[PDB]
């Protein structure tokens, strides 16, 4: 169970650790959030209570180092940075420790929601859609746009997700125009599995991290990417079972975690309604279409 | 975006451009069957692509054999009429290639946005005008043609005869769309108007009669008539 230490918080802040959220007071006594579960990537993320404008966060892994958060005044946010120096990040622990001026993670031991929404996720592949190679960790904000929405303008603040387009001479064999455009199966499996990810872990992986993007920051090029990704599958005609079974497993509880209030900006009516009544896997999705009906009726 | 009354005189200019009507690309009878089922049987078809500044009609005609052993055929004829006019662009010298296209029904959109994939700089625009192409099988000759065809076949026809010579690209189109939308509304009517006079002939090189500017007055008066009457009959008013 590892820590991250906060230096202070000088600035009143809805906290959010993964799934879970705490509001910090005005120079409240705060220091950190310790018993944070070893084996995931976890995202600490950041609503300051004068602007609720910017979500901004830090995807990290502590396995990869020693990480804390300190407010910078100038840049006027709460910063990730890493102590290289092993002996005195374990004192400035133990002591706020110590002090009980730590919030624990607060997981329920039968719960495994954050293992499902990342099971995927990987903290390498995360950093090679968020480009800053200098950090062990990854800055994500509500405004940053993808590599896609910049085509259609800073390259050093992009997310660079995987480019789909349905529409497009990569998705599109010459002379297999209806046929390709109808039935996905070919730029699913061989471009996108065999060519660009080599695996389904790997899409997977971009597709979970593309939703808690869209949810945590309200990062609206992260929900494109997310819908685009199960429009690819759900399109297409030929699919490993592995991966329709797991398919349905991710998207439940993706639905199932789904602020109840959000579903209005943060789904997609046109896509779950073909991925769910239309498409080729329609039947495909028992978890994802019950959840659906029962929580989000409206929508469909 | 779309093609609409704001825009019209854009048909006009000197970019190139083409309409596609694919209303008579797939066309069946439907008849019952022995055991008293009913079934189709596909005829010959055509898809209508227009200049409509120089009236070049590129009638392509699609043969019944293109069916055969298919199956959904109504949404393959969009993609049939949208490979078939790729095939046309290529086959034309870069100076003659089209800037934009204009389909008549929404639905051949996104079927030959991806059929030009290799054309980024070719606009494919829809048009919120009801334009009366599909009558154009009302047209004696390219009825003719189609109907006659043992083959997949390509025609070429000016569907303004020598008109430019004489009327602007606008009024040829305006011209064309009454003559069309007259067919449409009552073809029998419509032929009657233009043949009832025996001394005014179809030029063997030609569509339509050698009518004088005065003759296309009371021609085009005629047609107006007729689609008011029926007009005025389909909702009594």
């Amino acid at each position: 169970m590892n820590t991250v230490p906060f230096t202070s918080a000088p600035i009143e802040v809805t906290i959010g650790i993964d799934q879970y959220s705490f509001n910090v007071k005005e120079n409240q006594p705060f220091h950190g959030i310790k018993d944070i579960p070893i084996g995931h990537v976890h995202v600490i993320h950041f609503q300051h209570a004068d602007n609720s404008s910017m979500r901004y966060g830090y995807w990290f892994d502590c396995r990869m180092g020693n990480f804390y958060i300190q407010y910078d005044p100038k840049d006027g946010l709460y910063k990730m940075m890493e102590e290289r120096d092993g002996a005195k990040f374990e004192n400035i622990v133990h002591n706020f420790k110590e002090r009980q001026m730590m919030v624990s993670y607060p997981k329920i031991d039968e719960d495994d929601t954050w293992y499902n929404l990342t099971e995927f996720v990987q903290m390498d592949k995360i950093r090679k859609i968020v480009r800053k190679d200098e950090n062990q960790f990854s800055y994500v904000d509500s405004s940053m746009t993808t590599v896609q929405e910049n085509e259609l303008s800073d390259p050093a603040h992009s997310l660079n997700y995987t480019v789909i387009n349905f529409k497009s001479r990569e998705a599109i064999r010459p002379g297999h125009e209806m046929e390709d455009f109808l039935d996905k199966s070919y730029y699913l499996n061989t471009v996108m599995l065999q060519g660009i990810f080599k695996n389904s872990s790997n899409y997977f992986g971009e597709l979970q991290f593309a939703f808690l993007n869209a949810m945590f920051f309200g990062n609206y090029g992260s929900s494109l990417q997310w819908h685009a990704m199960i429009e690819l599958i759900c399109s297409s005609a030929t699919v490993p079972k592995h991966m329709l079974d797991k398919l349905d497993e991710i998207l439940y509880y993706q639905i199932k975690t789904l602020p109840e209030q959000y579903s209005d900006i943060l789904l997609n009516e046109r896509v779950w309604n073909i991925c769910l009544y239309s498409s080729f896997q329609k039947n495909s999705l028992h978890n994802t279409e019950k959840i659906m009906e029962n929580k989000y009726p409206e929508l469909l | 975006g779309a093609m609409n009354s704001s825009n019209y005189a854009e048909l006009f200019n000197n970019d190139i451009k083409l309409f596609v009507d694919d209303t008579n690309v797939y066309r069946v009878t439907v008849h019952k069957t022995f055991e008293g089922n009913v079934a189709t049987k596909a005829i010959n078809g055509c898809i209508f692509t227009l200049n409509p500044k120089t009236g070049h009609l590129f009638l392509k005609i699609i043969h019944t054999s293109v069916w055969a052993g298919q199956k959904r055929l109504s949404q393959l004829a969009k993609w049939k009429t949208a490979e078939e006019v790729s095939a046309l662009v290529r086959s034309l010298p870069k100076e003659e290639q089209p800037k934009q296209i204009i389909v008549t029904r929404k639905a051949m959109l996104d079927p030959l946005e991806v059929h030009m994939l290799d054309f980024p700089n070719i606009a494919i625009r829809p048009t919120e005008l009801r334009l009366p192409f599909s009558a154009a099988m009302s047209i004696d000759k390219l009825s003719d043609v189609v109907m006659k065809a043992t083959e997949p076949q390509m025609v070429l026809f000016n569907i303004y005869d020598d008109w430019l010579d004489r009327i602007s690209s606008y009024t040829a189109f305006s011209r064309l769309t009454l003559l069309l939308r007259a067919l449409k509304t009552n073809e029998e009517s419509a032929k009657m108007i233009l043949l009832s006079d025996p001394t005014i002939t179809i030029k063997s090189y030609h569509l339509w009669p050698s009518f004088t500017d005065e003759q296309w007055i009371t021609i085009e008066s005629q047609m107006r008539d007729l689609i008011l009457t029926e007009y005025g009959r389909k909702y009594n008013v």
